[PDB]
């Protein structure tokens, strides 16, 4: 288990690890968080108790370095930072770790939430969508924009997701035009699997890191590409077997853990609606359509 | 954007432009069967593809083999037009293709965008309009050219005859409209209306009577009648 230290806490912030959030008082004595789970990305994020404007945070990997959070007092921010000195890094935590003033990442050992909406999330992938090579870890907040956003306003600050347009010439071949709009099958196999994404994995790795910076940023460029990744599955008359039933158990976990006050924000309806009802794949996805007709039965 | 009575002289302007109407590209009749079911014919249909300033009509003639075997020929129907038009358009030189198209239906505007894609600087448009142009097929001439076509063929048309010699094409289309207008609420009571003088007549080359000015006005009035006329009878008014 691996531990994400801080120097101190000087502003009062809700800190958040993946899925959990809590609160943390202007000066309190804290310095971080022990036993995070090694094997997955994780993400900590932040909104600062006297500005709920700009949530932020980090996307990172135990694995590839010993990272720790400091308040920057001139950019107004917590910093996620590097220490390439191990021995130095395992004095501090050792010191914190003694001292207990390190919050433990409550993992209930039955819960497997975070591998259920990580599990095709991969740091080298992540690392691609957000760029800023000279750091091992991502940032992300709730005002970046996306690369197709931008086309339609720095690009040092984008979110280069993969451009979908079903009204496009890349979705649509000529001589086509019917067939290809209608049923997406070529655009998703031909055009992102086998062309773009090279495997599924990759395309729900996307798909996955999409719906968690819509849900833990309120980023509203990845919920956008979220729900055009799942369109595009879910009109494909055309799709392996293996994906659908993967997609319904991803789909499940993140309509599960999406905030019940947050729907009316995060799901789109026609989306949805489309997906469920009226889509080639309206019978492939039985998991999430229960828990979909039992938890938010308003929106459709 | 959509095209409505604000923005209505934009018709008339320099930028070249086009109207597309599908409401009689699928054409049926409706029958029992003998085991006493239902059953559709289809007819022959048309693309009507007008130029508002001109008058020109591009009208293409939708023979009922394009439907042989297909399904769901009511939706076929948008996209075989959208390919049609979007075919005309890139048979035209560079300095005549249209600057916007109008389709008098919004259920055309994803299926002409997508064959348009091509062409992303020609604006696709819906309208607030009413148009009649689906009495289109109540013209003598151009019903009965759709109707004896045996193959997929594009007949050319300026649906105001001589008009814009001594009117403009504001008020060409204007008197346009409302005959079609007419046609369509009464075409019986209409065509009386066109024909009922025998002294007047319809040159070979033109689709309409030879009216005198005055005889317009004549006759544009009566077309008004007819339509509140008809008006009164429906609301019982
Ligand atoms: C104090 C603390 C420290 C680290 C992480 C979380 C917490 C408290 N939050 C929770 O325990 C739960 C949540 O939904 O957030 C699981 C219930
Ligand atoms: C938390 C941590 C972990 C690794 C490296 C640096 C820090 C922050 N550095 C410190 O807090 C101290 C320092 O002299 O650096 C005071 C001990």
């Amino acid at each position: 288990m691996n531990t994400v230290p801080f120097t101190s806490a000087p502003i009062e912030v809700t800190i958040g690890i993946d899925q959990y959030s809590f609160n943390v008082k202007e000066n309190q004595p804290f310095h971080g968080i022990k036993d995070i789970p090694i094997g997955h990305v994780h993400v900590i994020h932040f909104q600062h108790a006297d500005n709920s404007s700009m949530r932020y945070g980090y996307w990172f990997d135990c694995r590839m370095g010993n990272f720790y959070i400091q308040y920057d007092p001139k950019d107004g921010l917590y910093k996620m930072m590097e220490e390439r000195d191990g021995a130095k890094f395992e004095n501090i935590v050792h010191n914190f770790k003694e001292r207990q003033m390190m919050v433990s990442y409550p993992k209930i050992d039955e819960d497997d939430t975070w591998y259920n909406l990580t599990e095709f999330v991969q740091m080298d992938k992540i690392r691609k969508i957000v760029r800023k090579d000279e750091n091992q870890f991502s940032y992300v907040d709730s005002s970046m924009t996306t690369v197709q956003e931008n086309e339609l306003s720095d690009p040092a600050h984008s979110l280069n997701y993969t451009v979908i347009n079903f009204k496009s010439r890349e979705a649509i071949r000529p001589g086509h035009e019917m067939e290809d709009f209608l049923d997406k099958s070529y655009y998703l196999n031909t055009v992102m699997l086998q062309g773009i994404f090279k495997n599924s994995s990759n395309y729900f790795g996307e798909l996955q890191f999409a719906f968690l910076n819509a849900m833990f940023f309120g980023n509203y460029g990845s919920s956008l590409q979220w729900h055009a990744m799942i369109e595009l599955i879910c009109s494909s008359a055309t799709v392996p077997k293996h994906m659908l039933d993967k997609l319904d158990e991803i789909l499940y976990y993140q309509i599960k853990t999406l905030p019940e006050q947050y729907s009316d924000i995060l799901l789109n309806e026609r989306v949805w609606n489309i997906c469920l009802y009226s889509s080639f794949q309206k019978n492939s996805l039985h998991n999430t359509e229960k828990i979909m007709e039992n938890k938010y039965p308003e929106l459709l | 954007g959509a095209m409505n009575s604000s923005n209505y002289a934009e018709l008339f302007n320099n930028d070249i432009k086009l109207f597309v109407d599908d409401t009689n590209v699928y054409r049926v009749t409706v029958h029992k069967t003998f085991e006493g079911n239902v059953a559709t014919k289809a007819i022959n249909g048309c693309i009507f593809t007008l130029n508002p300033k001109t008058g020109h009509l591009f009208l293409k003639i939708i023979h009922t083999s394009v439907w042989a075997g297909q399904k769901r020929l009511s939706q076929l129907a948008k996209w075989k037009t959208a390919e049609e038009v979007s075919a005309l358009v890139r048979s035209l030189p560079k300095e005549e293709q249209p600057k916007q198209i109008i389709v008098t239906r919004k259920a055309m505007l994803d299926p002409l965008e997508v064959h348009m894609l091509d062409f992303p600087n020609i604006a696709i448009r819906p309208t607030e309009l009413r148009l009649p142009f689906s009495a289109a097929m109540s013209i003598d001439k151009l019903s009965d050219v759709v109707m004896k076509a045996t193959e997929p063929q594009m007949v050319l048309f300026n649906i105001y005859d001589d008009w814009l010699d001594r009117i403009s094409s504001y008020t060409a289309f204007s008197r346009l409209t409302l005959l079609l207008r007419a046609l369509k609420t009464n075409e019986e009571s209409a065509k009386m209306i066109l024909l009922s003088d025998p002294t007047i007549t319809i040159k070979s080359y033109h689709l309409w009577p030879s009216f005198t000015d005055e005889q317009w006005i004549t006759i544009e009035s009566q077309m008004r009648d007819l339509i509140l006329t008809e008006y009164g009878r429906k609301y019982n008014v």
